[PDB]
């Protein structure tokens, strides 16, 4: 009825304080974790080439 | 009974019908004439087109249908034809040196034009050996664009005939031509690579010494004739004839196709 109330009470600011940072923590590696990925396609030069010497030019 | 196989690669209709009634009128029917676009042995191509089917395109100088310009010469030319694709799909000719540009893969390519060109190699060294000669003279584009599969021809035809044991001269396409039209007694057997320009000169040649039957050897294993003109395409015929074991029909046709060129159904 009094001890572990008030230590509990006492324990309550630091965990939350602490489980606040660890959110932030994951929120932080989520944004980390993202990267723009260009992707690279067959240049049509080729392809008009290669329709030149279809041609037998 | 028996059946001739005409193949058509770019052939003028009237080219193709002269050759009908030339083997009507002379088999007299005993061997029934099929058409088809591709055969591996009695077979017989109308066409400067290359047909599907047929890895080495040699040529000679028959001695019967020697021209009085071109009397006593003997030259051996030797077209390597890559494998053939549908016209629509790229050609491996054009395909082994595109990829390479575009960054592609270029394995199995590599393997199927290494294959064909060994077997080129073997017919043309065959031929060197058998007319005696100890080089012969490779011809390659020297365009900027054919860097690759020419690069890959002497890199193969060179080592295949060191292998065998004689010599390789390697030559452009300009300098070759002029030299076997105007003074082809220097050269014995010449081995040309897969290209349009080659293929030019390789009918060229067959035309300027008189009209000649070119020969063609297949996949299947085997000969073939090929002709484009009505000379040619005559002489290709009478060939096939005589391979089919008719003399003298194959005689009559020679001797037509000497006296009357361009009407040889007539003549004879």
């Amino acid at each position: 009825d009094i001890m572990v109330p008030s230590f509990v009470y006492n324990k309550l600011p630091v965990i939350h304080f602490l489980q606040e940072k660890r959110a932030e923590q994951k929120l932080r590696r989520v944004l980390d974790e993202t990267y723009t990925e260009w992707t690279e396609e067959l240049d049509q030069a080729h392809v008009t080439d290669a329709i030149t010497r279809s041609l037998n030019i | 009974s028996k059946q001739l196989t005409f193949i058509s690669a770019g052939a003028t209709a009237a080219v193709l019908q002269s050759a009908s009634a030339i083997v009507s009128k002379v088999a007299g029917g005993r061997v029934q004439t099929k058409t088809a676009k591709e055969a591996g042995r009695h077979a017989v191509v109308v066409g400067p087109e290359t047909p599907i089917g047929v890895h080495t395109a040699v040529t000679e100088v028959p001695k019967s249908a020697q021209d009085p310009l071109f009397s006593g010469v003997s030259t051996v030319v030797v077209r390597a034809v890559l494998p053939r694709a549908a016209p629509d799909s790229v050609q491996l000719r054009d395909a082994l040196d595109v990829y390479a540009s575009a960054g592609i893969d270029t394995k199995e390519e590599v393997r199927s034009a290494t294959e064909a060109f060994k077997k080129s190699a073997e017919v043309a060294v065959g031929k060197a050996k058998a007319k005696g000669v100890k080089r012969i003279v490779l011809v390659v584009k020297q365009a900027s664009k054919h860097n690759c599969i020419n690069e890959l021809f002497k890199k193969i035809s060179t080592e295949t005939i060191e292998s065998a044991g004689l010599t390789t001269e390697v030559v452009g396409t300009a300098a070759v031509a002029n030299q076997l039209i105007v003074n082809p007694e220097s050269l014995g057997v010449v081995l040309l690579n897969d290209v349009a320009a080659t293929e030019q000169i390789e009918l060229a040649f067959a035309g300027v010494v008189g009209g000649v039957s070119r020969v063609y050897h297949t996949v299947e294993g085997g000969k073939i004739s090929a002709g484009h003109s009505f000379k040619s395409v005559a002489l290709a015929v009478a060939q096939e004839l005589r391979e089919l074991g008719l003399s003298s029909e194959a005689d009559k046709v020679e001797a037509a196709a000497s006296k009357n060129p361009r009407a040889v159904v007539s003549a004879l």
